């Protein structure tokens, strides 16, 4: 029995439930599929059949006789019942023409059950539109028959072109990715919907191809004995699957770590090439041990959860890959940047949750990142990095290293590499890894990032070429791997970039975002009851395609001067026009409240700059500023920080984004109304202001000798409503006070 | 035991790998540095390679000290006995220098995560835009990191063994400043060998754990004893040599990759003065030699 | 050994030594002067005094007939020629605050400016951001007696730089009034070591 075949049928598996739910007849829904797919003369190997039409225990029940051993479809049955997790294992299929299936029912947000014992409990939807990201909405939202039958024919459509092959399991990734995200894995009451169509289906393929790989390399052709003929304890108990853990190290070094003329044109590629680092590593790796990209769990952040088979050929083919991995990233980046592998030992039991401590999984994959970063090196790389060391009269200018230096200029090929593609990364631009390229990848490899047009004259049956694009349209044909990532780039040069506003400041304004507690939100913030490897996929694969895909689609939706520089997962960074990155971080904060439906806190840090400033000192006081607005706390008596807040080019000033953002948004909003059109003489008491109240501790004889000049202002004007307002907000917001006037006068600045 | 507290009258640049920043200590090879170009001063740097390499005065990096605590970076510990409660988590991760006398405490739990950083507050860095002046040219702004201390703050190293030598070589390292740019208006201070009496109990004690506390490259023959059941981590020492009588020109120096000062080891190892300038006229050296301060878990 | 040049800088006419680019309102200081990090007092960065005085001393002697007095004194890198340094300047502190808070009034002032154009005749109104005349910078100069024989000619020198920023100012907009300075109590005692003609060194900036 083919690999492949498994692997297609794992994921092509709940077809039948968009087949049911669309159009045709109300029988049950793997029926529905397996005609479905075998409607295509292309999906004619019978295996895909008995996997579409048998995965689930009734179905196995009625056909256990005819079918013999090694059938392939009892892998796929055990593989859904561990997605599931909590879920049902045995009952009554979707349209059994037993119960009246709610057939309308839209998946949830997971943020419904995120912090249930201190957030409430709410049930949430995504409404259905024709990409672009669906809120969770409070009315509820039911999915029309008219959506089914375009995802019908846009799969019929996609499905045409594509093979039950290698390299087109990728291209059902992406169809599935495109089509199935924002629909249900069940659709009934009294139970948890959240779980996506396309989450369940890339989980189920995984398990299933991890659990083909573990029994092939056991040498065991029993599969109906081990799973389904008895309960199958043995096997859930006994540790089959892995996770690693590929975290790479020392990033904001790489990245932030430079000073250059030219460096801020730099941080977008070097952020693009450690996101392209990581996810090459991770494909070139699942490509290593024969799986899909279905055992991906979450890439971003430098950060990589893979779903491996437990075998010693699979441990030693880690072994070699860590071996041949760390060489390479020493011989690139001496100690400047290193990424971590390790695996944990996991059985049915932990991921499905029998036990109770799901999370023990990710204690002990952390206990051995940690041990493993601790010791990093062992005692002849260190000799090798002593050895290997020269006594230099030229470095390079931003990475200031010594070897890798280009013959003719002071820069080194990491630090010229990622200048020549920042210069020819443009949009509508794809990603190539060829054997000729512009920046240096593992095991022998370059990548570059020419355009789509020269992509059909690059290839010319080049075997593996592994073409990846930011958007993917006719997915059947033309197979690329879909890659995400903080891509708005309005104007590439931060120079008339800058000199686009009229009335404002000529200084740069930078955003350092962290969602808050997103590390508490894994370890404990979903409910235990409900913990499943489904379910965390799909909380992070929300937060990834959230930050990636929806920061692009804000930007994207009207003029913004923004030229982001990393989405990511749980970080963002941003420069841009001053104003528009104050007006932009209230569209993040309520974007955010929108999209987490208020669970999950942010922070922000932002700092005005010079044209000229250390981007690396630029980003060094962003991230303090940022720690500033983490360590928050309106009261010294609760244990821990509330770490909701924003400073605001301070660290001393750490403002929130409550209430009392609300009302130094309200006053900055009502001063900028008022105080745009006075006799346009009298206004020289606004800096009199500002520079007697920039600290009220001491001689108070000047601010009362103020407020008595303002009372005795008196003509014929606006009258002394607001100027009595502005004594009466003098006393009670100081702080508030200061700050939207400064925020004000920068916005106002005849500059 | 003999807590050298260095009191500094301007703000220091103390930089890492450019002037545009600086850190708020330094460590023990440039320490070592500046004391073997005084001694090249007053022509005895013989005799204070022989004592530092013979283990006669070997000496931890630079450590905080405020109003009379003693701080010490964040022992690598493996944390394999604090999984049952505390945060073991990015609280302990902001974290950057404990006291030395907590030690036990925070070893064993109970020292709070929160407080401590707050209460750790010892000045701040700085910019400090500057220029090179060209009458017809364009001027050159640049701009150096500095770090200003608090009024009763400073760093103090731990030295054993005080030597009447390195006590002549440090009366010359007042007048000459240590950090980036000395001779520009930054590295200065007055310094107190001050023995210390509840100090030298914590080095007196014993324990399996062990807590390097100089920035130290094992020899290779106990490379393989040290890096067993060790936490540590790498840091690249190079940069250019700084003396005017060395290869002509402005040249720089073999990158040398030693443990950090927080590393924890259960194999006690004493490291190396490394040649690291070769090719020119002087041996350049890099005081590797380990410092340690044994725990017990 | 070592050498300590004591005195004190006595503010003239104000001075605006550097800028510190934050918290400008639209009156505002439009351009603020150097203060310390933590004490916020304002200083004379010893870079600021230390290139001001080389370029008094390199344009003086050479007067367009750097030199080897100028490089032994504070310093070269350039190419070939490094020569360490003797000059090891601090960064000074304002001494004057209990003398200048007798006088209810702040160690700097806000001085008013404006440019008129010569074609529309329309001002400008500038603020500049001064530290008011009179103030005190007692300084310390660490001098490094690397060669016995040339102290004399090296503390000529030093001399001659002050005398020359006597004539000069110091930081700022000097040749629109502000930055003028003057030096007194300039002496120089021995702080390691034992200098027989310390006497003559001290009758040279005592002359
Ligand atoms: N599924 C899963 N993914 C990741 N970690 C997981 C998971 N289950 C359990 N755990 C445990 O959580 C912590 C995570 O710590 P860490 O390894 O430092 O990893 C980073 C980052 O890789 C990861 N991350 C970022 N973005 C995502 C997304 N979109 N999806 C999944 N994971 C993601 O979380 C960590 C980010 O660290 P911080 O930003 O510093 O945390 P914080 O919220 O900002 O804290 P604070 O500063 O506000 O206080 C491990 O123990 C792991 O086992
Ligand atoms: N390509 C990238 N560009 C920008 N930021 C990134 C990129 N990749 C990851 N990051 C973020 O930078 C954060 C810090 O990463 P970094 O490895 O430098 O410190 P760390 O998390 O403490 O790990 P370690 O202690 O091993 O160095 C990460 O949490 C990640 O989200
Ligand atoms: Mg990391
Ligand atoms: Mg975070
Ligand atoms: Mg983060």
């Amino acid at each position: 029995m083919d690999k492949i075949n498994l692997v297609c049928g794992s994921l092509l598996a709940d077809i039948g439930k968009i087949i049911y739910r669309g159009t045709s007849e109300r029988a049950k829904h793997s029926k529905l599929g397996g005609d479905f797919i075998k409607s295509f003369e292309q999906f004619r190997n019978t295996e895909l059949t008995d996997c579409i039409r048998y995965h689930h225990a009734q179905e196995i029940t009625s056909v256990k006789s005819n079918k013999e051993k090694n059938s392939l479809f009892y892998i796929t049955y055990i593989a859904d019942n561990i997605s599931s997790g909590m879920d049902r294992r045995k009952d009554l299929e979707e349209g059994a023409e037993g119960f009246n299936w709610d057939k309308k029912v839209a998946l949830g947000s997971v943020f419904n059950v995120l912090n249930e014992k201190e957030k409430g409990r709410q049930n949430y939807s995504y409404p259905f539109v024709a990409e672009p990201l669906n809120f969770p909405t409070a009315t509820q939202n039911q999915y029309t028959t008219s959506y089914y039958d375009g995802l019908i024919t846009d799969m019929k459509t996609i499905l045409q072109r594509l093979k039950p092959d290698k390299e087109h399991i990728n291209s059902l990734l992406q169809m599935m990715e495109s089509l199935w995200s924002y629909v249900p894995s069940s659709t009934d009451k009294n139970q948890l919907v959240d779980i996506s169509l396309y989450d369940h289906s890339r989980t189920t393929a995984a398990i299933a191809s991890a659990i083909y790989d573990y029994f092939q390399a056991e040498n065991i052709t029993d599969y109906q004995k081990e799973l389904f003929d008895y309960n199958a304890t043995e096997f859930y108990d006994k540790n089959a699957f892995l996770m690693m853990n590929f975290d790479m190290s020392g990033v904001q070094n790489f990245i932030y770590n430079i000073s250059g003329s030219k460096a801020l044109k730099s941080l977008r590629a070097r952020s693009f090439y450690l996101d392209m680092l990581l996810e090459y590593i991770s494909d070139n790796l699942l490509e290593k041990l024969e799986l899909s990209r279905a055992n991906i769990l979450y890439v971003g952040g430098g950060h990589a959860y893979l779903l491996l088979a437990n075998t010693n050929k699979t441990k030693a083919i880690l072994s070699d890959f860590e071996h041949d991995l760390k060489t390479w990233f020493l011989d690139k980046f001496k100690i400047d940047l290193y990424v971590a592998m390790a695996y944990t030992e996991v059985s049915a039991n932990d991921l499905m949750n029998h036990n109770g401590h799901y999370r023990d999984i990710y204690r002990r994959l952390s206990q051995k990142t940690s041990a493993k970063k601790a010791n990093r090196y062992t005692a002849e790389e260190i000799l090798n990095l002593n050895h290997q060391g020269t006594e230099n009269a030229r470095e390079c200018r931003e990475c200031k290293r010594s070897d890798l230096l280009i013959e003719e200029d002071d820069i080194c090929e990491i630090c010229d590499s990622l200048q020549k593609v920042s210069r020819d990364l443009t949009r509508e631009n794809i990603f190539v890894i060829a054997n000729e390229g512009v920046l240096d990848m593992p095991f022998g490899k370059k990548m570059s990032a020419l355009s789509y047009s020269q992509a059909d004259k690059l290839k010319k049956s080049n075997a593996e070429v592994q073409i990846y694009a930011k958007n993917i349209s006719e997915i059947g044909q033309n197979l690329m791997t879909r890659i995400d990532m903080g891509d708005y780039t309005y104007r590439s040069d931060f120079h008339e970039m800058l000199e686009e506003v009229e009335v404002g400041i000529n200084r740069l304004g930078v955003l350092r975002a962290d969602v808050d507690n997103l590390g508490q939100a894994f370890i404990n913030g979903i409910p235990d009851d409900y913990l499943s490897i489904s379910r965390t996929a799909t909380f992070s694969r929300a937060m990834s395609r959230f930050f990636k895909n929806y920061l692009n689609q804000l930007l994207a939706e009207k003029s913004y001067k923004i030229n982001v520089i990393y989405a990511g997962g749980d970080d963002l960074f941003m420069i841009g026009a001053w104003q528009d990155i104050l007006d932009f971080s209230i569209v993040l904060k309520q974007k955010f409240a929108d999209f987490t439906q208020n669970k999950l806190s942010i922070s922000a840090g932002i700092g005005m700059f010079r044209e000229k400033y250390p981007v690396a000192r630029m980003a060094s006081l962003t991230g303090d500023l940022e720690d500033a607005a983490k360590d928050y706390k309106p009261d010294e008596r609760a244990v821990q920080a509330t770490k909701n807040a924003v400073t605001l080019f301070d660290a001393t000033n750490v403002f929130s984004w409550d209430t009392l953002e609300n009302d130094i948004f309200v006053k900055l909003d009502a001063i900028t109304k008022n105080f745009e059109k006075l006799d346009e003489t009298g206004k020289a008491f606004i800096y009199r202001l500002i520079d007697l109240l920039r600290g009220v501790n001491e001689n108070q004889q000047i601010n009362i000798a103020r407020l008595a000049y303002t009372l005795s202002r008196m003509e014929e004007k606006i009258g002394k409503t607001f100027a009595q307002e502005l004594y009466n907000w003098a006393n009670a917001d100081r702080k508030t006070l200061i700050m939207a006037l400064e925020i004000y006068i920068l916005k106002t600045r005849e500059r | 035991m003999k807590i050298i507290k260095l009191y500094f009258e301007s703000p220091v640049h103390f930089g890492e790998k450019r002037l545009s920043e600086s850190k708020i200590t330094f460590s023990a090879d440039t320490l070592f540095s500046a004391l073997m170009i005084e001694a090249v001063g007053l022509g005895k740097e013989d005799e204070f390679y022989q004592l530092a390499s013979n283990n006669l005065v070997k000496f931890s990096d630079a450590f905080p000290f405020i109003d009379q605590y003693y701080y010490i970076p964040k022992p690598m510990f493996n944390l394999k006995l604090e999984k049952e409660d505390e945060n073991p988590s990015k609280a302990f991760k902001k974290l950057l220098y404990v006291p030395i006398d907590s030690l036990e405490d925070y070893l064993s739990g109970g020292l709070d995560a929160y407080f401590e950083r707050e209460s750790f507050n010892l000045g701040k860095l700085a910019l400090s835009e500057k220029v090179q002046q060209h009458d017809f040219k364009d001027s050159e702004p640049y701009n150096v990191g500095t770090f200003t201390f608090k009024e009763n703050t400073g760093l103090y190293v731990l030295i054993e063994q005080t030597h009447p030598l390195l006590e002549e070589l440090l009366e010359n390292l007042q007048y000459s400043g240590i950090g980036g740019k000395r001779n520009s208006g930054y590295g200065k201070f007055k310094f107190e060998i001050l023995e210390d009496s509840d100090i030298e109990d914590l080095f007196s004690a014993k324990g399996n754990r062990k807590i390097l506390l100089s920035g130290a490259l094992p020899k290779d023959a106990e490379l393989e004893q040290a890096l067993k059941n060790a936490s540590y981590l790498l840091e690249r020492r190079g940069g250019f040599v700084q003396s005017d009588t060395y290869a002509t020109n402005l040249v720089k120096k073999q990158d040398l990759y030693v443990f950090k000062s927080g590393s924890t080891f259960e194999n006690s190892f004493d490291g190396d003065i490394y040649q690291v300038g070769k090719k020119g006229n002087h041996p350049v050296y890099k005081y590797a030699k380990s410092f340690f301060l044994e725990v017990s878990v | 050994m070592k050498l300590v040049i004591e005195g004190t800088i006595v503010l003239k006419t104000g001075m605006h030594i550097g800028g510190s680019s934050d918290f400008s309102a639209i009156g505002a200081v439009d351009s603020p002067v150097v203060r310390d990090t933590l004490t916020r007092l304002p200083l004379i960065p010893g870079s600021s005094l230390k290139g001001k005085m080389r370029y008094l001393l390199a344009k003086e002697l050479n007067n367009g007939i750097d030199q080897d007095e100028i490089l032994r004194l504070f310093g070269s890198s350039e190419k070939d020629k490094i020569r360490r340094a003797r000059l090891k300047f601090n960064d000074i502190k304002l001494s004057n605050l209990a003398e200048l808070e007798t006088f209810n009034v702040s160690s700097t002032e806000v001085k008013f400016e404006n440019t008129i154009n010569r074609k529309t005749a329309v001002a400008n109104p500038r603020q500049i951001e001064r530290v008011i005349a009179g103030s005190k910078f007692d300084f310390e100069i660490f001098y490094n007696l690397d060669d016995i024989k040339e102290v004399e000619k090296d503390f000529e020198n030093i001399k001659q730089g002050f005398d020359l920023l006597e004539f000069d100012y110091l930081g700022g907009h000097g040749t629109r009034g502000s930055g003028r300075i003057a030096f007194e109590n300039l002496s120089v005692i021995t702080a390691v070591g034992n200098f027989e003609k310390i006497n003559t060194l001290n009758e040279i900036l005592g002359a």
